[PDB]
């Protein structure tokens, strides 16, 4: 049922998430992808995959993954920041 | 002139020069003018037709121009549009929008460069300064384009390259014009500057015509098809930026290598030697310096000599070391029999980056403020970190607004820019517009009514009643009492109505005009502003109502007129008067106490009027008329009287 | 003569229409700007029985009132009268005397006009420290004024400075500058504000630290807000903002807490200067002297003024460039 | 509902105007919002009026009171708002 | 249709006629104010006569 | 009539029409206008007042049918006329009859000021040239014939000072305004002609056509504050709408309504409202005279209209137009299609708005009056 409504609903609502999860800042970034692991896990069509894939969205992932190096170098630099880099990192 | 000394006036000869003259300002609508006054030695002033000595001082007169004010007014046009679209959200699209907008600046200032080629073509004297204008105006465009290139895009290793080497071929005619020397020549295959053409158009990355004319070389010299063959060969392991999945550097520098690898074992094989044209096509492209210094008709400048120096010597570079072999190159360029340039260094400032610096630069030498505010909308737009002060105040994009909405006031047309440009400002851009929207001369009706449509559009009072002030003042001087009326009511100012009300005060004094049904067309608050109108209109009024008999309604608009007290003496008498008509008659039912309460009324309102008059006298030159017809109205008030006391005694019957 | 002798007031519009020349020819010359470009000679007549001296023109919100001063102890009101101007035609202008001020026994330094308001607040200056303001008591005739204000200072006067207001709880302030041609004097720029409480003007500021005489004095208006600037023409050329700082909830009018303080000092002159340009808000200043020399500064994005022309006028012209622009 | 509480708003002039008195009358008070006092405002708004004339000021005194008037009705509902707003927010 | 036509009918004869709006102790503005009203009065006044009759008709 | 707008059976040809500023530009709302008697026994500008709806200024009662206030008379002829003054109205004619009338605010009434009978003269008198489209300015009135004359009055004089009479080819209906050195004239095919103040000789300087479309030009006006700003209407739709006054040929086409349009006016209070009238009665109104950037009313026709404030923009990449150079696609918007009247006129032939009144001369001698609701 869940499936079948957040197809109904199309594509604002994966945009308003994907946004929310590219544009965010840390607590409200990791939710928002912990949250997209989530649905993935439960997915099954692979249509929000595809259409994630299709949208473009190869550079954003790209721009996350140097964002998360970055994190990377900053905790393997002396002084590391607050604990939640390592929830975040672990999400 | 503008940083040295001026010279004095008058010519250094003996006979214009035995007397000296102390040149005067003076001041206006922001255009200052140099006036001939005369102190110490005497003069030769006169008081004739026209300016003595052509003095003509005006500002900026070489901006002026038909082409540029309308590229300037493209230019101010999509740059509305750009800050109109800059709301959006950031991320790639702002990247694209700002790819975009320099994309049609660039085609715009080619348009601009083509009219003024055209142009000199035209003319014959100012063919040199139109070529310098078109040289300052490609150095711009060039500079523009390598920003957009550098800052904007920030691209580490790889596709910098190929971006540096699409801007240079884009923005270079040397090769183009190498070719057309080639082509000029009876044999063009046969040329000595045919291997020179080849080489700048491998240098400049068109691969396609470049192994057509080998073809062509190959097909046409008889010891050259082997060679051509091997050249071709080698030139098919150039690396055209690969896609393997992402930016991958590792297969540039493996292509690289490759090319390398395969050239210098041609070379020690002898497949690309035993030829002197090859040998020195070969020590170009190894890549050397003293070479290109002496085919340097080949190559522009110092950015040519640094972007063929990065394609001979390296697969790609870093930002880290872009900037060194930028210095390098121009180093070696100047070395080798060259000058400083202004715009050089300029490059070489926009090569080593920092922002901040190199548009204090480009403020410093050039003064073209719109460039300057173009940069800085573009480095918003690319989300960097600016600075909010102008190194005196605070921000820049104001000044900078503030600056071309002074130089196009400057002018004596078009102003419209200045009005969206001032908007955009919430601070110092309100008063700056009130300031010079009134400075601006308000009376022929054109410029009038653009300046009204413009404070209109701004939703503005004090501006609106300053105007419609001014045209009123210029209708009244040009002896157009209706339009002093009509701008005086929207203004809603008193000053003009009473002066209107005394005017046509003076006018019955002596003549006698009343016909004015203006008031009964069309109404409004002319007549609580004024009360020449509301005296015309309610004469008007009584007159209608008289033709159409209504004694009631006429007592009642008589106690209404005198209850108001309306019009001075010379109007209230005939207001007294206007009485016998409503008099005489016996007809119609009248009341007593009605009667009562109108007579005591009248004779109230006549002594207050002897009263205001003069202190127990009356003036003016109809005195002995005056009591006659103060006689003849209190009969006719008597008579009337018993009238209505007789019918108040007979209804009751 | 025909502008020949020694030259007294050449004066332009504020919108760029027309233009008064005063000297010694015991006659003032008006012109007018053609609407198709250039200009040439409108009207010349006499305005005075002696020398004219000086002539300024009206606020826009009037007309074109000449006040054409002259060393006869007069000051004459003149105002361009038309004729047969009906319809698309323009009468002749018939100039016509309606007023005069005069109740001095010196000569007029200086004369400006003031706004709406209240009314059309007149100020004449006299060649001994005493200004005089008239008010018009009514609006549809220009032939009557009466006498509202006396201010009376130290040594001469030269010219004075205003503030058109238009903010709030402001009113227009009076500035005044002595100058005797000795500077030995402590003291020479006063302000006057127009205290409400009293209804009259009274003392605020007194500048104790300038003490050269101060020819003329040109203020920056800014609608009565923000800061001010303050160009005077003493010896050097000097420069001040004024910033205000607070205002008190006692005083409606009487002292204030003004801070002045030199903003741009530049000497080049070396001798006296008598009179000093103003561009819009401090952009081009141009200060000329009794001594033949002219000096021009200009402002860039900075707050400086570097010297960009020096024209000659004692000795003898070395060439001529830079005449009509 | 929301109580959403304004300080001052016109609307019988020009829109320019308007947006300028707003932002000029904008303090802090003892209510807790940017509002001034009920007699202050309608001094402000009277000096406001008053600075930006000409000559002719006849019949318009019985408006701005009528102005004034409407305008203290306003606060007054938008201080009934506020408090409102104040009660939903301790809950 | 008919029931349709009977409520228009009924609710354009309980919709109240309009009044001139004046009130006493009225000025020469005052008076101008009151009869722009009585003009306007009128001519709203005939459109709903007409608008009456049309839906009685 | 008695209902709706109003509709008068004036009987007679509704030449020249047009609202005049009397009650216009002030408190009192425009309801006078005046009326050129062309093509009928005697040629005479009739002064007439509408009637419109409620009473905002002590308004015309009834509910419709305007009435003639007053009416004056000259031997002249009626062509057309620019209101470059309230009081002040120039009026041209085909046999060389220039009526400058003077009207009285203060007395509703117009009194003869100049007949110049041997108008149009510059080196003698009593000369005779057709008009067919007079337009004033600061400070030049210009007039232009058929066949090319143009003749050039001044406003702070009552005099003529220039007369151009030259051979043109095919004929010109109608002028507008760029500057005061340059004139702008369409001819009846679809070419531009631009002409200097000082113009000697045959053979025209400048001219250009459109590359496509090319349908006969009909009306033409100019802008009443920057006069660069011209809206054209002619048989199939073909305006060169441009910002500017530059270039050689047009690079902006306009194509749109296959019906002849006879007449577009502008709003003279807001210079922002174009009204334009089709030969199938119909009542076009466009909003923002290209210059004024705000949100368009609708789409509708060929055109690129205008650009407004973009916000909210997807993480990804969008784009910004282009640059391209093209005498076939328009560059300026201006036609901003509202649909009002499809086809209940069964001919139009002038029409003119004010302020939120709209008044239109029909073909068949008639006038309707319609208040406007839209904005």
């Amino acid at each position: 049922d869940n499936l079948s409504i957040f197809e109904s609903y199309g594509t604002a609502l994966m945009e308003v998430v994907c946004r929310d999860a590219c544009d965010g800042h840390d607590i409200g970034r990791m939710l928002a992808l912990a949250l997209l692991d989530r649905i993935v896990s439960v997915d099954r069509q692979q249509q929000w995959l595809l259409y994630l894939s299709n949208s473009g969205y190869l550079k954003v992932l790209v721009d996350s993954l140097a964002e998360d190096d970055v994190v990377l170098r900053n905790l393997l630099t002396p002084q590391p920041p607050l604990l939640k880099a390592l929830y975040i990192y672990e999400s | 002139m503008e940083e040295l000394d001026v010279d004095p006036a008058e010519t250094p000869i003996p006979g214009l020069g035995q007397q000296n003259r102390h040149i005067g300002f003076s001041w206006g609508p922001g255009d200052l003018l140099l006036y001939e006054t005369l102190y110490q030695k005497q003069g030769n002033s006169e008081t004739a037709a026209r300016c003595p000595f052509m003095y003509l001082v005006r500002s900026d007169e070489d901006i002026y121009s038909p082409v540029l004010r309308k590229l300037f007014n493209e230019s101010h046009s999509i740059f509305v549009g750009l800050q109109k679209s800059a709301e959006e959200a950031s991320g790639k699209s702002r990247k694209a929008q700002l790819v975009q907008v320099s994309r049609n600046y660039r085609s715009v200032l080619r348009a601009c460069m083509e009219e003024m080629h055209t142009l000199s073509e035209s003319t014959r004297e100012t063919a040199q300064k139109y070529i310098s204008q078109i040289s300052i105006l490609s150095a711009m465009e060039l500079s523009w384009n390598l920003c957009e290139i550098l800052f904007i895009e920030s691209a580490p290793a790889g596709p910098l390259l190929i971006l540096l080497l699409e801007w240079v071929r884009l923005h270079v005619c040397e090769v183009d014009n190498i070719v057309q020397d080639v082509l000029r020549s009876e044999k063009p295959t046969e040329h000595e500057k045919f291997w020179d053409g080849v080489t700048g158009y491998v240098l400049q990355g068109r691969m396609n015509e470049a192994r057509q004319l080998l073809a062509k070389e190959a097909s046409t010299s008889a010891s050259a098809r082997s060679m051509c063959r091997v050249l071709d060969d080698l030139l098919k392991k150039m690396p055209m930026l690969h896609t393997g999945g992402t930016q991958t550097l590792t297969e540039f520098e493996l292509k690289w290598q490759h090319w390398r690898e395969e050239c210098e074992r041609h070379l020690q094989n002898g497949t690309f030697s035993s030829n002197v044209h090859m040998e020195a096509v070969c020590r170009v492209l190894l890549g050397d310096e003293e070479v290109l210094l002496e085919k340097r008709d080949l190559m522009t400048t110092w950015y040519h000599f640094l972007v063929s120096r990065l394609l001979f010597k390296h697969p790609t570079v870093k930002p880290t070391e872009l900037h060194f072999y930028a210095q390098s190159s121009l180093d070696m360029f100047l070395a080798g029999d060259s000058c400083p340039e202004p715009l050089d260094n300029i490059l070489l400032a926009a090569f080593e980056f920092d922002i901040h610096q190199v548009i204090k630069e480009f403020s410093i030498v050039s003064s073209n403020w719109w460039f300057v505010a173009h940069l800085t909308d573009l480095l918003d737009h690319c989300q960097l970190f600016q600075a909010h002060n102008l190194y005196f105040g605070a921000n820049m994009r104001e000044f900078l607004l503030l600056d071309y909405a002074s130089g196009l006031f400057s002018h004596h047309s078009l102003w419209q820019l200045g009005v969206d440009y001032f908007d955009y400002c919430p601070n110092l851009g309100r008063e700056y517009l009130k300031l010079h929207m009134e400075r601006i001369p308000l009376s022929t009706e054109k410029k009038a009514l653009k300046a009204l449509r413009i404070c209109e559009q701004r939703q503005m009072t004090e501006q609106v009643r300053s105007i419609c002030k001014t045209m009123a003042m210029q209708s009244l001087c040009n002896r157009r009492l209706g339009s002093a009326l009509s701008w005086s009511i929207r203004a809603k100012d008193a000053a003009f109505a009473t002066l209107i009300s005394d005017r046509f005060l003076k006018e019955y004094c002596e003549r006698g005009n009343f016909t004015d049904l203006d008031l009964i067309d069309n109404l409004g608050s002319a007549m609580l502003l004024s009360d020449r109108l509301t005296f015309l209109g309610k004469y008007r009024e009584f007159h209608r109502m008289y033709s159409q008999e209504q004694f009631s309604e006429a007592a009642s608009l008589l106690l209404s007129l005198m209850t108001a007290r309306i019009a001075p003496c010379s109007f209230w008498l005939t207001l007294l008067l206007d009485a016998l008509p409503l008099l005489e008659q016996k007809q119609v039912i009248f009341s007593a106490e009605q009667t009562y309460e109108l007579m005591r009324c009248l004779e109230d309102r006549m002594a207050a009027k002897l009263e205001s008059t003069s202190p127990d006298e009356i003036q003016k030159q109809d005195s002995s008329i005056d009591n006659t017809k103060v006689e003849m109205l209190r009969l006719a008030l008597a008579r009337n009287l018993a009238r209505a006391i007789v019918t108040e005694g007979a209804l009751q019957e | 003569a025909d502008h020949k002798d020694l030259i007294h007031d050449v004066s332009f519009d504020f919108h760029g229409r027309r233009m008064a020349t005063c000297s010694s020819d015991q006659s003032v010359k008006v012109w007018d700007k053609s609407e198709n470009g250039n200009w040439h000679c409108t009207a010349s007549w006499k305005t005075h029985s002696g020398s004219v001296w000086r002539v300024t023109w009206a606020h826009p919100e009037f007309g074109q009132v000449l006040a054409s001063c002259s060393f006869d102890r007069t000051a004459a009101v003149w105002e361009e009268i038309v004729g047969e101007s009906n319809d698309k035609l323009r009468g002749q202008s018939h100039w016509v005397k309606r007023t005069t001020l005069v109740d001095s026994r010196t000569s007029v330094t200086d004369v400006k006009f003031a706004p709406k308001h209240m009314g059309l607040m007149l100020a004449t200056c006299s060649a001994d420290g005493v200004v005089r303001i008239y008010e018009a008591p009514d609006v549809m005739n220009l032939s009557q004024w009466s006498l509202q204000h006396e201010i009376s200072c130290k040594l001469s006067c030269s010219c004075i400075s205003w503030n058109p207001s238009s903010s709030r709880a402001h009113s227009p302030m009076i500035a005044v500058g002595s100058d005797d041609s000795s500077p030995n004097i402590m003291g020479k720029v006063q302000i006057y504000e127009y205290n409400e409480n009293t209804r009259k003007y009274a003392k605020a500021e007194t500048l104790m630290s300038v003490s050269d005489p101060v020819h003329d004095i040109a203020f920056a208006p800014n609608l009565g807000r923000s800061f001010h600037i303050l160009a005077v023409a003493t010896k050097d050329v000097r420069i001040f903002t004024m910033k205000p700082l607070r205002k008190e909830l006692s005083s409606s009018g009487g002292v204030t807490k003004f801070e002045i303080h030199t903003v741009a000092q530049f000497d080049n002159h070396n001798s006296q200067v008598w009179r000093v340009s103003w561009n819009i808000t401090g952009t081009v200043l141009a200060s000329s002297g009794d001594d033949g020399t002219v000096r021009l500064w200009k402002a860039n994005y900075m707050d400086n003024w570097k010297c960009i022309g020096v024209l000659k006028g004692d000795g003898n012209p070395v060439g001529n460039s830079y005449q009509g622009f | 509902s929301n109580e959403i509480p304004e300080p001052l708003q016109l609307d019988f002039f020009d829109r320019s105007q308007i947006e300028q008195v707003i932002a000029n009358c904008e303090h802090k008070n003892r209510r807790g919002q940017t509002v001034c006092n009920v007699k202050l405002l309608h001094r402000v708004l009277v000096a406001e009026v008053n600075a930006l004339q000409g000559m002719a000021a006849i019949g318009q005194r019985p408006l701005l009171m009528e102005e004034i008037n409407t305008i203290l009705q306003y606060v007054v509902e938008r201080n009934k708002l506020l408090q409102c707003l104040h009660a939903k927010r301790h809950a | 249709e008919s029931h349709e036509a009977f409520n228009e009918w009924f609710k354009h004869i309980n919709s109240p006629p309009q009044k001139p709006t004046l009130v006493g102790q009225a000025s020469f503005t005052e008076k101008v104010a009151h009869e722009h009203k009585e003009k306007k009065y009128e001519m709203d006044f005939g459109i709903w006569k007409g608008h009456l009759d049309a839906l009685t008709s | 009539m008695a209902d709706k707008f109003a509709a008068k059976f004036v009987s007679h040809k509704i030449s020249r029409t047009r609202w005049r500023p009397v009650s216009a530009s002030s408190l009192q709302q425009p309801d006078v206008f005046a009326t050129g008697s062309w093509d009928n026994e005697e040629n005479k500008v009739c002064v007439w007042a509408t009637s419109d709806f409620g009473a905002t200024s002590l308004d015309e009662e009834y509910q419709g049918d305007p009435k003639q206030l007053c009416d004056i008379k000259h031997p002249g002829d009626v062509m057309d006329m620019q209101f470059l003054d309230k009081e002040r109205i120039v009026t041209g004619s085909s046999t060389g009859t220039v009526t400058i009338f003077r009207h009285h605010e203060n007395n509703q009434t117009l009194s003869v000021n100049q007949r110049w009978e041997q108008a149009h003269y510059h080196v003698g008198s009593n000369m005779r040239a057709p008009c067919t489209a007079i337009v004033c300015s600061s400070p030049e009135i210009v007039s232009v014939g058929e066949d090319g004359r143009i003749n050039c009055f001044r406003a702070e004089s009552r005099d003529v000072l220039r007369t151009i009479d030259d051979a043109d080819s095919s004929t010109m209906h109608g002028v507008t305004f760029l500057r005061t050195t340059e004139i702008l004239t369409v001819n009846s095919v679809g070419q531009l002609k631009l002409w200097d103040l000082r113009k000697q000789g045959n053979d025209p300087t400048q001219i250009f056509s459109v590359t496509g479309e090319r349908v006969p030009l009909h009306c033409v006006d100019r802008h009443p504050n920057q006069q660069h700003v011209v809206a054209t209407g002619g048989q199939d739709g073909m305006l060169c709408i441009w910002d500017v006054r530059h270039g050689k040929m047009p690079m902006s086409l306009l194509n749109a309504h296959e019906a002849e349009m006879w007449e577009v006016h502008f709003h003279p209070s807001n210079p922002d409202h174009l009204f334009t009238c089709s030969e199938d009665g119909s009542l076009w109104h466009w909003d923002a005279s290209a210059d004024s950037e705000k949100p368009t009313f609708l789409l509708g026709g060929r055109s690129t209209f205008n650009i407004s404030r973009s916000s909210i923009a997807p993480p990804n990449a969008n784009q910004s137009l282009a640059c391209a150079w093209l005498s076939t696609d328009p560059t300026k918007g201006q036609l901003e299609i509202t649909n009002l009247l499809p086809s209940s006129t069964l001919s139009v032939n002038s029409l003119d708005v004010l302020g939120q009144n709209l008044v239109c001369g029909t073909d068949a001698e008639a006038i309707y009056v319609t208040r406007r609701l839209f904005s």
